[PDB]
RNA sequence: AGGUUAAAACUCAAAUGAAUUGACGGGGGCCCGCACAAGCGGUGGAGCAUGUGGUUUAAUUCGAUGCAACGCGAAGAACCUUACCUGGUCUUGACAUCCACGGAAGUUUUCAGAGAUGAGAAUGUGCCUUCGGGAACCGUGAGACAGGUGCUGCAUGGCUGUCGUCAGCUCGUGUUGUGAAAUGUUGGGUUAAGUCCCGCAACGAGCGCAACCCUUAUCCUUUGUUGCCAGCGGUCCGGCCGGGAACUCAAAGGAGACUGCCAGUGAUAAACUGGAGGAAGGUGGGGAUGACGUCAAGUCAUCAUGGCCCUUACGACCAGGGCUACACACGUGCUACAAUGGCGCAUACAAAGAGAAGCGACCUCGCGAGAGCAAGCGGACCUCAUAAAGUGCGUCGUAGUCCGGAUUGGAGUCUGCAACUCGACUCCAUGAAGUCGGAAUCGCUAGUAAUCGUGGAUCAGAAUGCCACGGUGAAUACGUUCCCGGGCCUU
C-alpha cells in the first residue's frame, strides 16, 4: 500500500520434512482451507517423485524449482498512446513465489487422474525442464529478453 | 447526519432507566403496555403541572409511580386529594395497588423536558420562536448549566418552507458518554403544523 | 396432502345441498364457493358451479374428478398470451 | 383524444339529428334531402370541430337515408361520451357559494344529468325557491336563488326558447337600509334537468342570468 | 393501522378465547385412533361450524401502540419503531445498545 | 483587396471593470483509500430461489429507482394478514364520547344463508343498593360526530440513507479591507486525526478528532453450584460416589500499555525508528459513537400533523379470488459442472442461542417424514441437539459418470377451520440444463478471504433471505508510473 507498512507472517515448517519451503508449496496448493488434504497430497506426490528421481524429496522439490524460477520479469508501463513492458529483476522470495504458483497451475491443468499424480508428473518434468510450468519461465524470459531496451 | 439518542447512548452510563422492573417474557410486554397507559394517562391529567419524568416501578405485586413535576403541590392537591385520585386511577390501569411518589423539580429551566415544553407552549400562544429559545438558552446559562442547545424545527413563523433554526452557548460534549446531557423533545401543534423542539443541556462530566 | 387419519375435508352445506339434490332427482348446478371441497362418489352425475373469484363455473362431477377439490376444475387466473 | 363537447352542444346535436332525420322520413326529393344532409354533417362536423374515425362511422351511418332510430339512439350514446359532465362543487364550496343560505341541501344529481347539465338548478318546496349553481363565461361558479311560482302553465320557457310547464322565477336585488328592494324575473320550466335537455344554447342561459 | 383492523383483531381474540375449550375438544377426537371413525366425521364437520375467528391462526401480532402488522416482538409486544422510540427514553427495562 | 468618413429603424434592461467567497480544470504541489499494483475467490453462461421492470389480468394492493431502488418497507401473502378485485351486505356505523328508552351481562341450542346476517327457542337475571338507586354490560332511537393504509414527504414533526468516522466546520473579541470578506484555521515539522509542537495580528472559545463506554487478549482477589476434578478413598469405570477448592469455567471487584523505559535521529521540539521487558506496543483486535451542512434525497402505508377530498361512502362487514399471473429484461443469491470429488462404513474436535397454548428425552412403531406413550426443564440441572468439514478404510476411474438434481408421475406425513389456485417435508420412481461461462463486472490485507457446519428473530405452518456463532484456514502488498475518489495548499 502506500503507507508500506506490511511485515513478514511467520510460517510454521511442514511437519514431515521441517522444511518451510515446503510449507508454503502446502498453502499454494491448499483449497478452501484444507490443508491437510492439501498435504497429503504433497507428501504423496515427493515419495512419488524421489522414487523416480532417485534423490531425497526436498532435493528433487529443489530441483524442479530451480527450473522454474524466473530471474526477471516484465512490468507494464503507459507511455503516452502505448504501454511499454518494462523488464525488472524479480526478487529471491517473489521467484520461489511465482515457481511455485505455475508448478501447482501446471499440475492442475495435466489430465492425470489425481492431483498427486499431475502434481509429480510435472515436477519431474520441470526437473527434465519439458513441463509446462518451465514452459511459463521460458516465455516469462523470452518477453523480458524482447524489452531489454526498456 | 443523523445522531444517537442521547438519553440512549448514555443509559447505564450516567443516565437512568425510566422504568426499573423485573419481569419474564410472559409478563414483560403487559408491563410495557400498562406502563404506556400511565404514563399516557399522568401526561394528560398532569399536563400543566410541568411534570418532567415519571419513572414506573413494581415492586412485588404493587406499581410505585415517581412523579417529577416543578410544580409539586399542584399535583399533590389539598390534603394530597389529587394525589389519591391519580393513585386509584393508576391502580385501575395498572390492574395491582399502586402508589404515587411526587418529587419537586429544582431549577425547572435546567431540565431539559420542562425546557421544551415551555418554548413549544410559547409557540403554540405564538410567541416569536427566536424569543422563546434565547431565553431558554439565557435562562439555563445563569441557573448554572455547563452548556445548553435549543433546536426549533418546522414552519417557523408559518413560513411555507420549514427550516430548523439551533442556538447553543457554552459546551454540549454529544460524543462525551460520561458527560451528562439531559435531551428531551417536544412538538408544538400551530394552525401551519407541526413544529419539533429538541433541548440539550450539559450539567458536566460523570 | 391432508392426512388419512384425518380423513376427506368437505364443507357441510355442500355436503348437505349434495345431499338434498340427491334424494330429490335431477337438479340445476349448485352454486358453491368451496373450492376446498373434495369431490365425493356422491357428487357424480350433479353440474356444481365453482367460483373462481368472479363468476362460478359449472362443472359437471365425473368419477375421475372424485378425489379432487372442487376448485381444481375452476380456473382463478385468465390468460390468453402474451402479445398475442 | 375523443372530442370534448358543451352538454348543449349536444343537444343541438341530438335536435339536429333528428331534424337530418325527418328529412329521409318526409321529404321525397333527394335534391332537397342531399342539400340537408351536407348542412347538417357539417354542423355536426363544426361541433366537434375534428372528427374522430368513430365520429366518422357514426356521421357515415347519419348520412345514409337508412338510418333508424335505434341506430340514432347508439350514435348519440357514443356522442354522449364526447360530452364533458358538470363539475359539482365541493359541499363546502356549495356552502360559500350560498353564504347568505346556512346549512343549504343539495339533491343528488344523476351523472348522466350532470353530462347533459349546462347549469343545475334544484327546487325546495319549504324555500319556495329555485337554487341554480353554473358556470360562466369566466367559468367561475355562479350561485342564484329566486322564488319559483307554485302556480305552473304552459309557456315558452325562456331559458331554452321552447314551450313547456313554466313557473315565474323571481330574483331579489340586495335590500337596503330603507327595506326597499327590486325584484325582475321572467317564466322558466320548473324543472331544470328538462329544461337543460330542451336548451341547446349555453348563451340563452346567459341572458336569463343577464335580465336577472 | 385503521381503527377497522384494530377492531377484527380484539374480535378474533374474543372469540379464540370464548371456543378455546369447544376447539381443542374437537381437534382431540379427530386426532384419537381409537375413536370411531362416525364420531371423527362429526367432530370435522362441527369444527368447521364454529366461527373461523375462532381459530387462533387467524389473529395476527400487532404493534399494541400502533397496532402495525409487520416488525412486531413478541418480547415487547411493539414493532421496532416503537421499540427504538421506548428503549431511548429508557421505558423498556435493561435494554441498552449493544457491542461485542 | 479594401481603407477612411459614418448613420437609422429595430431590440434589450442591461452590457461592463476590478475585486471576493465557492465550485470546477484533459492546471501545479503534497498526502491518502482494496484506488492501482500484487494476489485469492467470485458475478455475467446452466437450473433453481428471490426482488424489480415489462407484459398480462377482474384484480395482479401500495411504496422504494444512479452510487445512496431491485432477498428494499415485508423479523416470514393458503384463510387471517390485505391495503386490491368480484359478488353479497350496512349506514351515528367495525371503532369513541354524549343523550333518551328498554333490557343484568351473559349461557346453551334450532333453521336458513357461502358467510355477513336474519328469524327462533331455552337458560340465567346478577352487582351496588340513602329498598332514590346507581354502574356492569347488552340492546334501540336520534343527532353532534365517528371512520379513510384517501391526496400533497414540494406544507410538516419524527425517524432514516448519503457524501463520510471524511477531518473538517465555526463563533467572540481584536486587527486588516470603502466593501463582499480576510485573519485566526496560513507557515516549518509531525499525526490516523484543524493530532501535536514551533512560529505567527492574532488572542481565545465551541462543534468535530482523541479519550470516557461495550467486547476480546494476560494476571490477581472473592465466591464454588446446576459448573470443575489436581491430590485422596472407593467404585457399577461414568466426577460415578465420599470428598477437594487445586484447575477449567462462571461473574463481580481489581492490576496491566504510558512512547513508560533504552538507543539513534529530529529545530536543546513535536515526533519518528529500533530495542528490552511483557499476554498484549505505540489506535494491541472488533464494536458503539457520525461535526456544520448536501441531495425540496426516503417515509402523509408505523405514527403524528397543516391543508384538501370522501362521508348511505374513498367508511364498515363477509365469502371466493388476487398480491404466487408469464413471449421477456435486469439485480441479489442457492446448487452445480466433480476425483483437492461422489458414495458406503467406522470414528474425533465447537461456539452461540432458545423454551411453558413451549422445548420434549427415553421406550415402542413406521423405509422415512412422523405417530403413540411419556421423563425432565421456566433451565451452568432438562430439552432442542447430530456439529460438519476432518480422519481411517473400501469403492467408483474421468463418464454427462456411482458427476449434477431440475422436472414430472405415484404414494404419504404434519400444521392448520381449510393446504385447488398456493405450504413444508418424506418415500419410490423419473434423471433437465450444466463439462467452468462474451463484452463486462464484484468482494477481500488475517483468524481476513475461501470453505464447513450450528443457532436465533419473524412464526400455526411456511428460508437458498436476514441476524448471529464457532471449525478449518490461505495468497499477496515491489511499490505509487498509471486509473478512480478524497483531504490540504496554490493557480
Ligand atoms: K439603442
Ligand atoms: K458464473
Ligand atoms: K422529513
Ligand atoms: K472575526
Ligand atoms: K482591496
Ligand atoms: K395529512
Ligand atoms: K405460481
Ligand atoms: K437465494
Ligand atoms: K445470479
Ligand atoms: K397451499
Ligand atoms: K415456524
Ligand atoms: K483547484
Ligand atoms: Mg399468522
Ligand atoms: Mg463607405
Ligand atoms: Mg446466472
Ligand atoms: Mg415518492
Ligand atoms: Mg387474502
Ligand atoms: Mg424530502
Ligand atoms: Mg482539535
Ligand atoms: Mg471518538
Ligand atoms: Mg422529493
Ligand atoms: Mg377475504
Ligand atoms: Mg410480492
Ligand atoms: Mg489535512
Amino acid at each position: 500500500p502506500r503507507r508500506r507498512v506490511i511485515g513478514q507472517r511467520k510460517i510454521l515448517p511442514d511437519p514431515k520434512f521441517g522444511s518451510e519451503l515446503l510449507a508454503k508449496f502446502v498453502n499454494i496448493l491448499m483449497v478452501d482451507g484444507k490443508k491437510s488434504t492439501a498435504e497429503s497430497i504433497v507428501y504423496s506426490a515427493l515419495e512419488t517423485l524421489a522414487q523416480r528421481s532417485g534423490k531425497s524429496e526436498l532435493e528433487a522439490f529443489e530441483v524442479a524449482l530451480e527450473n522454474v524460477r524466473p530471474t526477471v520479469e516484465v512490468k507494464s508501463r503507459r507511455v503516452g498512446g502505448s504501454t511499454y513492458q518494462v523488464p525488472v529483476e524479480v526478487r529471491p522470495v517473489r521467484r520461489n513465489a511465482l515457481a511455485m504458483r505455475w508448478i501447482v497451475e501446471a499440475a492442475r491443468k495435466r489430465g492425470d487422474k489425481s492431483m498427486a499424480l499431475r502434481l509429480a508428473n510435472e515436477l519431474s518434468d520441470a526437473a527434465e525442464n519439458k513441463g509446462t510450468a518451465v514452459k511459463k519461465r521460458e516465455d516469462v524470459h523470452r518477453m523480458a529478453e524482447a524489452n531489454k531496451a526498456f | 447526519g443523523q445522531k444517537v439518542h442521547p438519553n440512549g447512548i448514555r443509559l447505564g452510563i450516567v443516565k437512568p432507566w425510566n422504568s426499573t422492573w423485573f419481569a419474564n417474557t410472559k409478563e414483560f410486554a403487559d408491563n410495557l403496555d400498562s406502563d404506556f397507559k400511565v404514563r399516557q394517562y399522568l401526561t394528560k391529567e398532569l399536563a400543566k403541572a410541568s411534570v418532567s419524568r415519571i419513572v414506573i416501578e413494581r415492586p412485588a405485586k404493587s406499581i410505585r409511580v415517581t412523579i417529577h413535576t416543578a410544580r409539586p403541590g399542584i399535583v399533590i392537591g389539598k390534603k394530597g386529594e389529587d394525589v389519591e385520585k391519580l393513585r386509584k386511577v393508576v391502580a385501575d390501569i395498572a390492574g395491582v395497588p399502586a402508589q404515587i411518589n411526587i418529587a419537586e423539580v429544582r431549577k425547572p429551566e435546567l431540565d431539559a423536558k420542562l425546557v421544551a415544553d415551555s418554548i413549544t407552549s410559547q409557540l403554540e400562544r405564538r410567541v416569536m420562536f427566536r424569543r422563546a429559545m434565547k431565553r431558554a438558552v439565557q435562562n439555563a446559562m445563569r441557573l448554572g448549566a455547563k452548556g445548553i442547545k435549543v433546536e426549533v424545527s418546522g414552519r417557523l413563523g408559518g413560513a411555507e418552507i420549514a427550516r430548523t433554526e439551533w442556538y447553543r452557548e457554552g459546551r454540549v460534549p454529544l460524543h462525551t458518554l460520561r458527560a451528562d446531557i439531559d435531551y428531551n423533545t417536544s412538538e408544538a401543534h400551530t394552525t401551519y403544523g407541526v413544529i419539533g423542539v429538541k433541548v440539550w443541556i450539559f450539567k458536566g462530566e460523570i | 396432502p391432508r392426512s388419512l387419519k384425518k380423513g376427506p375435508f368437505i364443507d357441510l352445506h355442500l355436503l348437505k345441498k349434495v345431499e338434498k339434490a340427491v334424494e330429490s332427482g335431477d337438479k340445476k348446478p349448485l352454486r358453491t364457493w368451496s373450492r376446498r371441497s373434495t369431490i365425493f362418489p356422491n357428487m357424480i352425475g350433479l353440474t356444481i358451479a365453482v367460483h373462481n373469484g368472479r363468476q362460478h363455473v359449472p362443472v359437471f362431477v365425473t368419477d375421475e374428478m372424485v378425489g379432487h377439490k372442487l376448485g381444481e376444475f375452476a380456473p382463478t387466473r385468465t390468460y390468453r398470451g402474451h402479445a398475442a | 383524444m375523443k372530442t370534448m363537447i358543451y352538454p348543449h352542444q349536444y343537444n343541438y346535436i341530438r335536435s339536429v339529428i333528428l331534424r337530418l332525420k325527418n328529412v329521409y322520413k318526409t321529404v321525397n326529393d333527394k335534391e332537397t334531402v342531399k342539400v340537408i344532409q351536407s348542412e347538417t354533417y357539417n354542423d355536426i362536423n363544426e361541433i366537434f370541430g375534428h372528427i374522430d374515425d368513430d365520429i366518422e362511422e357514426s356521421l357515415k351511418v347519419l348520412m345514409n337515408i337508412r338510418l333508424s332510430n335505434k341506430e340514432i339512439e347508439a350514435i348519440l350514446n357514443k356522442f354522449l361520451e364526447y360530452v364533458v359532465p358538470f363539475e359539482l362543487p365541493s359541499p363546502q364550496k356549495l356552502q360559500k357559494v350560498f353564504k347568505k343560505v346556512k346549512k343549504i341541501k343539495i339533491p343528488q344529481f344523476e351523472e348522466y344529468d350532470l353530462k347533459v347539465s349546462s347549469f343545475v338548478g334544484w327546487n325546495e318546496l319549504a324555500s319556495n325557491r329555485k337554487y341554480i349553481i353554473y358556470y360562466d363565461e369566466k367559468k367561475q361558479l355562479k350561485g342564484l336563488y329566486g322564488e319559483i311560482s307554485n302556480q305552473v302553465v304552459k309557456g315558452f320557457c325562456t331559458i331554452c326558447n321552447k314551450e313547456s310547464n313554466v313557473s315565474l322565477f323571481m330574483k331579489k336585488s340586495k335590500t337596503n337600509s330603507d327595506g326597499q328592494y327590486v325584484k325582475k324575473g321572467d317564466y322558466i320550466c320548473r324543472d331544470s334537468i328538462h329544461c337543460n335537455k330542451q336548451l341547446t344554447d349555453i348563451n340563452q342561459f346567459y341572458n336569463f342570468i343577464d335580465k336577472l | 393501522a385503521k381503527q377497522s383492523m384494530k377492531a377484527r383483531e380484539v374480535k378474533r381474540v374474543a372469540l379464540a378465547d370464548k371456543y378455546f375449550a369447544k376447539r381443542a375438544e374437537l381437534k382431540a377426537i379427530i386426532s384419537d385412533v381409537n375413536a370411531s371413525d362416525e364420531d371423527r366425521w362429526n367432530a370435522v364437520l362441527k369444527l368447521q361450524t364454529l366461527p373461523r375467528d375462532s381459530s387462533p391462526s387467524r389473529q395476527r401480532n400487532r404493534c399494541r401502540q400502533t397496532g402495525r402488522p409487520h416488525g412486531f416482538l413478541r418480547k415487547f409486544g411493539l414493532s421496532r419503531i416503537k421499540v427504538r422510540e421506548a428503549a431511548m427514553r429508557g421505558e423498556i427495562p435493561g435494554l441498552k445498545k449493544a457491542s461485542w
